[PDB]
């Protein structure tokens, strides 16, 4: 018997300022699809990391509307508790409150402001937004602003540029991120979003299948546990097995159960083997109803490789999509010019260039999978060689970073205010970075 | 005393497209077949695509290619196919985890 | 007490970041679902006006379509091998201690938050 207590622990100095800095210089900020980030385009490393979140927290002995927004969340954990974020799913819902956001990012990078704002901006974009969020970015950043410099963009996208700088290559992208899977076939450096495909299923889903499950393994239990406990009993107890069929029978069972069979202890106050609901429930070890602690224990790792395995099969999840590997399949074989039977060159400079990122792929055990499906349906001989990141939720930043030391492709990907003012709200400049137009 | 060589395909039927070419009589088939290690394809003639018609083979049955010889044995329907009703008749098999050519003297 | 050092904070914070004369514009409120609703009647007014070029969407086209292969069946309270599914209660489960101990004595309005795993309550 192995327990872990679950409660979160942050009471952190506060996020600060950088009064020396440049007008005239670019600043990025990384929403992409962890909306986590943000830093100053000169530094190799982001500055901050917020967890997009706003807290209403009335002061007493002067008792006036405060906001608490952003990382004074992860002081106190009554704070952190009355947070939630801008976001309601895909998009955010509420615009205001994302302006309190950005002013309250823009005071803590140290900037002295000239009317609206005196410096370019890196903004990333999600994957075929929606042409009325799209005007509501618009009216968000420009006319509320008046900004030298605006870009949009794709965050796995920034993602290849980062680990691709020379802009020329072809590759397959994947994202496997916060809110949603997206796959991107990438042709020279230029990303094709009319092959693109997408899966609803993102890592606050599987948090919440795994909150489900736990609602279901014990309906009576004497505790409710947060959100973010489960958040962390995830990032910290899920892995991704080689093949989830042969690893199901075998649920790392009979030897190998009392080996690795973690059970979960909550924060506060006929024969076992015989039976297989008791081997599921209550673990290998005789269940004792009495003790306190066991009545508050619970026993995980039951199907710790359900969780992630979700995207391969999104039917598990209750989405009536392909996975990552079949629609990963028909990208490489079916479409891109190659015939069934052998790979189009493209094909295979997509084959060799296949990058793992989002942040919420940083799950054990993806690269090994990913590699052996993709030998699964391919034909025989065929290299294949899949890159994987340190930290996957920060190449994104890194990639406008680097889209920034290109001067040529940034003054390609700036849009200014007399573009917004003159062809409207309807008009994009189409990126190989960015989305194509709506209608044709 | 007599030396031979044993060169045998296996896995699971991809793709199956006979090419007719009349001038009925079909010209040629196109096999593809797939196992663990990946997949190859194969070209073949009108006699073992007739022998192939008389094992009863469809897509995502596991067959035995021999390349000499031209014998034809189906294994079973896949284990990926299983699923697609609840209880069938169809013996269901595994993939071939080697690869699908192998040769032997 | 304990109200000084969120108190210091939140004066660090609030006091610059605007254009002249821009505030809030008090616009409608609207979920997520609605701007899907709005979205998808503006690309269908804009299709059923070139119907009177070519049919393309962003946020619909890369949707990913259903598999052709046929999924994996899953026990819906267990996660093994579902090989029998119960004809009252249209549950996949194991085998039989799993059925009589879970399945028979379920207590009723269960079945549906068990299907809504899979989406088919």
């Amino acid at each position: 018997v192995v327990i872990d207590d679950p409660p979160l622990r942050q009471t952190p100095e506060p996020f600060d300022e950088q009064s020396a800095y440049n007008p005239q210089s670019p600043i990025a900020i990384d929403f992409g699809s962890s909306k986590l980030r943000a830093g100053f385009v000169n530094h190799a490393t982001p500055t901050h990391i917020f967890p997009n979140a706003l807290t209403k927290f009335r002061d007493r002995k002067l008792n006036k509307n405060f906001t608490f927004v952003g990382n004074d969340t992860l002081l106190d954990q009554a704070v952190r508790s009355q947070s939630r974020s801008p976001f309601d799913g895909p998009f955010v819902t509420n615009w205001n409150l994302t302006e309190e956001i950005l002013d309250y990012t823009f005071h803590h990078l140290g900037v002295v402001p000239d009317n609206g704002i005196p410096n370019p901006i890196l903004l990333t974009e999600r994957l075929a937004t929606v042409q009325s969020q799209r005007t509501n970015w618009y009216q968000i950043l420009f006319e509320t602003y008046n900004v030298p410099g605006v870009t949009f963009g794709i965050d796995s996208l920034f993602s290849f540029y980062n680990y691709n700088p020379s802009g020329n290559k072809t590759g397959l992208v994947i994202s496997c991120g916060h809110e949603d899977t997206n796959v991107i076939p990438v042709v020279d450096g230029a990303g094709i979003l009319t092959d693109a495909k997408r899966i609803n299923w993102g890592g606050h889903q599987a948090v919440d299948y795994l909150n489900d499950l736990m609602a279901l393994k014990y309906p009576y239990f004497p505790t409710k546990m947060s959100y973010l406990q489960y958040e962390t009993m995830y990032k910290d107890y899920c892995y991704v097995s080689r093949n989830y069929d042969e690893d199901i029978e075998k649920i790392l069972t009979l030897e190998n159960l009392d080996t690795n069979d973690v059970v979960v202890e909550a924060p506060f106050t006929y024969d076992w083997r015989n039976s297989i609901l008791h081997l599921f429930l209550r673990g290998p070890r005789p269940h004792d109803s009495e003790n306190i602690h066991e009545q508050h224990q619970m026993h995980l790792n039951v199907e710790r490789i359900r969780v992630p395995e979700v995207i391969f099969q999104p039917t598990m999840g209750g989405q009536d999509q392909a996975g990552i590997c079949e629609l990963s399949e028909t990208i490489l074989l079916k479409k891109f010019g190659s015939q069934p039977g052998k790979l189009s060159q493209t094909s295979i400079d997509m084959v060799n260039n296949v990058l793992i990122t989002g942040g919420n792929a940083k799950v054990p055990g993806l690269k090994e999978r990913i590699v052996k499906e993709f030998t699964g349906f391919l034909p025989t001989g065929t290299n294949i060689t899949v890159n994987m990141s340190s930290d996957p939720s920060l190449d994104a930043w890194k990639g406008m970073a680097a889209l920034a030391r290109n001067e040529e492709q940034y003054r390609k990907t700036v849009i200014s205010k007399k573009e917004y003012e003159e062809y409207g709200p309807e008009y994009i400049k189409e990126h190989k970075l960015g989305n194509t137009k709506y209608f044709e | 005393r007599i030396k031979e060589t044993k060169e045998v395909y296996e896995g699971e039927v991809t793709e199956l497209t006979p090419e007719d070419a009349e001038n009925k009589t079909i010209s040629h088939v196109i096999v593809g077949l797939k196992s663990a290690k990946g997949t190859k394809t194969l070209r073949l003639d009108p006699t073992i695509y007739e022998s192939i018609q008389r094992e009863k083979v469809s897509i995502g049955d596991v067959i035995y290619i021999e390349a000499n010889t031209g014998a034809v044995k189906r294994v079973g329907r896949s284990d990926a196919y299983a699923t697609e009703f609840d209880l069938e008749t169809e013996e269901y098999v595994p993939l071939p985890k080697g690869e699908v050519h192998k040769k032997k003297e | 007490e304990r109200l000084l050092f969120l108190r210091s904070v939140g004066e660090r914070n609030e006091i610059r970041f605007k254009s002249a004369h821009y505030k809030k514009p008090t616009r409608r409120h609207k979920s997520a679902r609605q701007l899907i609703s709005d979205e998808n009647k503006r690309i269908n007014a804009l299709l059923t006006k070139a119907n009177k070029l070519v049919p393309k969407a962003t946020y619909f086209s890369v949707e990913a379509p259903p598999s052709i292969r046929p999924a994996k069946k899953y026990c819906d309270v267990t996660g093994l091998k579902g090989f029998y599914k119960s004809p009252t209660n249209n549950i996949r489960y194991h085998n039989a201690e799993i059925y009589q101990l879970i399945v028979k004595p379920m207590a009723p309005g269960v079945d549906q938050e068990y299907l809504k795993l899979r989406g088919a309550n």
